[PDB]
């Protein structure tokens, strides 16, 4: 419970903020990899817009 | 005789940039597979303990 509840407001803040990151892009983030192939995406986004 | 070290020259610099955008390629592919554990800890240390 200790563990738990020490990490019991960080998960939620990690939920909390990432739903807001996940708001800020059109796509919705659903998974770690998902969010690596999004960020990857994003990159090769940006190096094609520059 | 002159054009020869002007292509020399553009081929160097298209290798370069050929270079480059391999690079850059393999760095987006990594991170598309590998930013979820990049810099994490070792486990095998804390096996062996």
């Amino acid at each position: 419970i200790q563990s738990l509840t020490a990490r019991a407001p960080v998960w939620l803040a990690a939920q909390d903020t990432l739903n807001q990151l996940c708001e800020q892009s059109g796509e919705t983030l659903a998974s770690s990899n998902d969010v690596t192939e999004y960020m990857q995406q994003l990159l090769e986004r940006e190096r094609e817009a520059t | 005789l002159e054009r020869d070290a002007l292509a020399e020259r553009y081929a160097t610099l298209s290798f370069d940039v050929q270079k480059i955008q391999r690079a850059h390629q393999a760095f987006s592919q990594f991170v598309g597979k590998h930013l979820s554990v990049a810099f994490d800890t070792d486990p095998e240390a804390e096996i062996r303990e």
